């Protein structure tokens, strides 16, 4: 849940692997995109409440 | 006997530098650890919520 801490963006899960000498993460991460624009509003009011 | 006297000033100032650096990569590598810190710290508070 800490941003940034396992590749960037939202995090979903992962895999290791091995290295001569180390460690290797995959990381699978999940980015939005094609946004717009509406128009919003706090609150609605209706009935005086 | 300049080679003597060469001798002696030569061992007794490579011994003092020998020194100085190994304080110096004790204090970087203290700094390092440090930076380490602020680094995790900025982007886990600021562009998020802890």
């Amino acid at each position: 849940k800490r941003v940034d801490f396992c590749g960037k963006g939202y995090h979903l899960m992962s895999f290791p692997q091995s290295a001569p000498h180390g460690v290797v993460f995959l990381h699978v991460t999940y980015v939005p995109a094609q946004e717009k624009n509406f128009t919003t509003a706090p609150a609605i009011c209706h009935d005086g409440k | 006997e300049a080679e003597v006297q060469i001798d002696r000033l030569i061992t007794g100032r490579l011994q003092s530098l020998q020194t100085y650096v190994t304080q110096q990569l004790i204090r970087a590598a203290e700094i390092r650890a440090s930076a380490n810190l602020a680094a995790t710290k900025m982007s886990e508070c600021v562009l998020g919520q802890s």
